[PDB]
């Protein structure tokens, strides 16, 4: 379930 | 103290409902109540946000303050019946109402230490139709987490550029963004609107009329008729939705709104109850939807559509696309991919106000 | 098996959700599916209770049977687009269902497992319209207790006595009763139909033109509604005597309006307990006054002017089970039958006695 | 709480 592709936290 | 007013059921129901939508302290649970030059006021707080509401007295009035159980003095008047006077008065740490031969007495706590929002200065101020809010609110408000470590993700960004005001939200997995036009120039800013004060604020819209915000440094205010809501801000750094949109999602497929959103919902029946995923084969202008569970139960869907790329195969959490199908409430919708393992955007066809980022699954 | 049918989406529907009643045995949780002589029989079970439809199938099928988890299956349906045409077949340990280029692939599990219910001899039988039954049910439901040590109190009596159907429902401290009559000379006879047989009988009634047949038979208790058949055990045990709950002699008689006399109550239950919620009533000439009082000493008084003759007298109850009475009556004027401080009293429409409702007073 | 007399019960 891989996320958004937030820096950091993802 | 001397408090004493005389008012119509009719005139007192509507300011009372709003102001005591809230376990906590004893004088939380309570409204303060202020007579002062011809007018009655009724403020509500849970600590970090007040509502404040103010109606007209024609009738004899004596000034002073105090509070009153908020739920109990609501639930009293709603239970009055249709075109019935209230008179209330002060007998010492009681509130008596009376109203044709129904008699209420109710404890007080003293309005002294009822708690003070302190003052702030604005920095942002604008005006907008209240639908307006109402749109931009209901776009992205499905996306917010709830209780998420990330505190600033639980709350809303409102955020201010040029000519238009912002609205975003996600989760961590998906994201929703929404703006519109309100045709004056504004300053650049950007708060974060906790999830309490983005309910309360939905409570007091409608939707023609203007509603009037007034946004500082740490707290957000709003102006609707005779009420005006003040919350606090939430104190962190919201990420950048730029910075998640997909880069040159080549790939764009068109399909008809309901539609995709009766396929999905089928498909969903036999899909994992714990992570939902969905798998979507797309090719020349079909789109197939399959779902599968632990137990080997199996889905298939088939829908035309319009596409025109390459083939592509890409898992989703399918109730994170529903929810975006039901916040669209639209004709067609536009899904922009650009590969497996990378975020796809979904928009109305005939509407870029409004966009969503939902990340794949594997 | 061979098991195959194909059937409109609209001939389906409203079979499926009702043989669906709303974490059991893996074969609890299934449908048995039934083909044979043109028609498609569908069952739901829970070892108690049994739940029957019957579809009739005008076009090619194939006899067999199989079951199917019913959840899934009635969404299934439900999700497909009104108009649809539904076919189903199996293979192997799958059943197919197919509707358009929407395919689906359901577990199965044997139907020779499925449980079937025994026979009984019926005892009484009758038939009644929907409304009479809906009406009897709608009453007493509510009196009904939860989860109660006396499993007996968790139904609701149904009495059959000339030409009257009465049912029972109490808790311990209040009590409702209703009789209608139905037109016919039955038998006497008690049962106790338990808490989830009641719902599942509102369940069936779809306020139509169709009449309801009953047959109660010792043990069991089945209701005929069109092409629906619903079968129940029965409650095993003895439900107190309605006859002696009822207040000798209450000759204290006081009449008020229904609507008046139950917002009253409402807003004096505000300030009331919020545990106990007791309000207490004084009762004088052509006059009752309502008060309630909670820890916190807020008060609240209610004057309202009503027909009573009698002597004074100052009594208390739990306001929540008058409200009861009073939302369950939808009267204009209602009877209360008062004996002294320390009795139970009557409850009734003034001008029906179709239903009455016995409720013991407080201390206060 | 007195209750309804149920016999036994009450």
């Amino acid at each position: 379930v891989p996320t958004l592709p937030x820096v950091p936290x993802g | 103290g001397r408090m004493k007013f005389t008012v119509e059921r009719e005139h007192l129901l509507k300011p009372l409902q709003q102001v005591s939508g809230p376990p906590t302290l004893p004088i939380l649970g309570n409204l303060l109540l202020q007579v002062a030059d011809g007018t009655l006021s009724l403020t509500g707080t849970d600590l970090e946000m007040e509502m404040v509401a103010r109606v007209a007295l024609v009738q004899p009035h004596e000034p002073g303050a105090t509070t009153v159980p908020a739920r109990k003095f609501f639930d009293i008047c709603r239970g009055l019946p249709e075109g019935a006077e209230i008179a209330v008065q002060l007998e010492g740490e009681r509130m008596l109402v009376r109203s044709g031969r129904s008699r209420f007495s109710l404890s007080t706590l003293p309005a002294a230490d009822f708690p003070n929002l302190d003052d702030w200065q604005s920095e942002v101020e604008f005006t907008l139709p209240q639908a307006t809010m109402k749109r931009l609110i209901e776009a992205t408000q499905f996306s917010m987490a709830h209780q998420d470590v990330r505190y600033y993700l639980n709350g809303m960004l409102f955020e201010t550029e040029g000519e238009e005001l912002r609205t975003v939200a996600t989760d961590g997995h998906r994201l929703a963004v929404c703006s519109m036009p309100i045709g004056q120039s504004l300053p650049s800013h950007s708060v974060i609107v906790p999830r309490k004060g983005v309910i309360e604020l939905m409570r007091m819209l409608d939707g023609d009329n203007p509603l009037r915000v007034q946004i500082g440094s740490n707290n957000i205010r709003a102006h609707v008729g005779d009420f005006i809501f003040t919350s606090k801000l939430v104190d962190g750094r919201f990420p950048d939705y730029r910075r998640v949109l997909p880069k040159n999602p080549d790939k764009h497929l068109e399909a008809g709104c309901d539609l995709l959103k009766q396929a999905f919902a089928r498909a969903a029946i036999l899909s994992n109850e714990k992570f939902r995923g969905v798998r979507l084969y797309v090719s020349e202008n079909q789109l197939k939807i399959t779902a599968n569970n632990p137990e080997q139960e199996e889905a298939e869907e088939i829908l035309d559509v319009t596409y025109s790329g390459a083939e592509m195969e890409i898992g989703f959490n399918v109730s994170y696309v529903l929810d975006v199908l039901n916040a669209l409430k639209c004709e067609n919708v536009r899904m922009m991919l650009t590969d497996s393992v990378s975020s796809v955007q979904i928009e109305d066809a005939a509407s870029q106000s409004a966009a969503y980022v939902v990340m794949p699954m594997r």
